[PDB]
């Protein structure tokens, strides 16, 4: 085969930010009466966008959706939008840095923003799994990559 | 006199409180703030399997 | 039994919460170009439930409005709910209670929910003035007069 | 009551909320006045530094 | 003024601020096992400064102590400051403002200042019950008669 | 209800919390008359603690010291504790997941904390850059030996 792995990057966070944030809890009065089962849905999403030469902003857009039942619990929906400068690479390897390793650092501050609400809306505390964004990539890539050859040479 | 006009020639109500702000051991058993609260807290985080890395 | 000499009504908090959260920079990447505290403007809303007699559940929806220059900053809105316990007293002030008070109660959360969203899309430090939500209906209740003799009742 | 006591029944004034507050061409007096102040953005994170701000 | 009627009475609030923040969590995931309503005690004591003309700075010290069993869940202390401009008001109410209502205004903050911490460090969500600052002190000159007690009061 | 995913790492998150928040302004009303260059010095100390079998609490200590040259503005720190259900993994991968990893997640919680927290004394928005601690920590590891880049029909 042919390992194609994504080297002389350039990446500098020029800012992290909420675009928009959503949050819905229109059943709160009644739906605190309700067995708490939800079925969260986490739901993710990608749109990178030139704003200039080598400056790329790329936008998360996860949705999370909590029903028990019939009957939902809470909607926690947010565009977590960053602005990067990025170079080095094109192509595959361009949409490997915009589609895959810039949405997964926007994850934690996704996830953050969720959470805040929910626990604000006097839900549990609703933490979102750790996603491997550079993983979601690999799979449409070709499922081939790796390094690591931890020799333990000391005295 | 500046600021607005009204009171300026006071005492600072007591020396400090000389009470303190809270219930004393007597007759009226006053203030509960332990009545309001949720009182909830279970969460399963679902894990997304991939692969090693970072977030 | 409310006919002893006891203290004026009883009042009990049961829940606190977030309805709803809505964070919205639609010009956000260039917005950024303008350096200084936004034209912030504040507009409220509301809406109830009766949960129960005795105990009453009201939603202050709470919208701040900021633009820089000729275009958007940022649209921030929280729904802050609360079921509340209002009972002992009778006439106006009972439903006054949770009309205006419980409304007043929500305010502080509702504020720091938005100032939350702010600092999320990372704008200028917003703090929301003291807006007594009872003064509004006070002011169109005023014309009528009611000074009352000096007896207290109980819880 | 049934929850807590005895209030007989708790309406609001035939209907709560575009009796007078509302967002409308028809608002009352009060908000936006002399209350609280705009402080600034200035965050001064040089690096992992600012500076002192003095004279 | 030379009367009780207040009439001209002044009372603007110029800023709200936390001048201290405290929020400890000393057996956080040893205690999280006690699934229950934790223990609290409000503790309040008012702080301020009489700067006179007008000007008073008032500070109001809200402490708890919350615990699951015998052993501590969550320890909070908000010392939530705030400048207010006082006047037209004469005799015991004259310097009685800055030393109970002053604080009593604070507590709206000082209460969600808490209450978003509690929720911040997954314990259970704490509303400290809004209790009349004035009545705390006014236990004390009630602390004579305990009698009366009638029969059910019917007209 | 479904938990038969088997890989390298077996990282869960339980939840994200803060085990302490700080934040003292004693010289606060003076301050606020000062010009605004504060000595804004963000601090990041980590440190862990294994509560059982693979069961690991990582703290997050993010400390922001804020002085105008001997003029206090602020002092602020957030330990922003959070259990983690860490598996499979050993030596530099372990090192690495509460090095790194685990901070990484408590980082934006703690920033929202600390820019809460300089909101509520009323300073101007301070939000703090994204440090990349798996960046700092590359540095570290233990065993300089991670290079690979072979044809390998794997992932």
């Amino acid at each position: 085969m042919s390992e194609q792995n994504n080297t002389e990057m350039t990446f500098q966070i020029q800012r992290i930010y909420t675009k928009d944030i959503s949050f819905e809890a229109p059943n709160a009065p009644h739906v605190f009466q309700k067995d708490w089962q939800p079925e969260v849905k986490l739901d993710l999403d990608t749109a990178s966008s030139q704003l200039a030469d080598d400056v790329y902003e790329v936008v998360l857009r996860v949705t999370v959706t909590a029903s028990l039942g019939e009957e939902t619990a809470f909607l926690c929906e947010v565009q977590q939008g960053g602005i990067f400068s990025i170079a080095g690479i094109e192509g595959t390897q361009m949409a490997h840095c915009l589609g895959a390793y810039c949405p997964n650092i926007l994850f934690p501050y996704a996830r953050e923003c969720i959470t805040s609400m929910v626990s604000r809306g006097t839900f549990p505390q609703l933490n979102l799994a750790p996603v491997n964004f550079d993983a979601l990539f690999m799979n449409y890539l070709q499922q081939q990559a790796g390094e690591g050859t931890e020799e333990h040479q000391d005295a | 006199g500046g600021f607005f006009k009204g009171i300026d020639a006071l005492p600072l109500t007591g020396q400090y409180t000389h009470y303190a702000l809270n219930k004393k051991t007597g007759k009226p058993d006053y203030v509960t703030d332990s009545a309001a609260s949720a009182t909830a807290w279970s969460t399963g985080v679902k894990t997304y399997n991939g692969a090693l890395g970072v977030d």
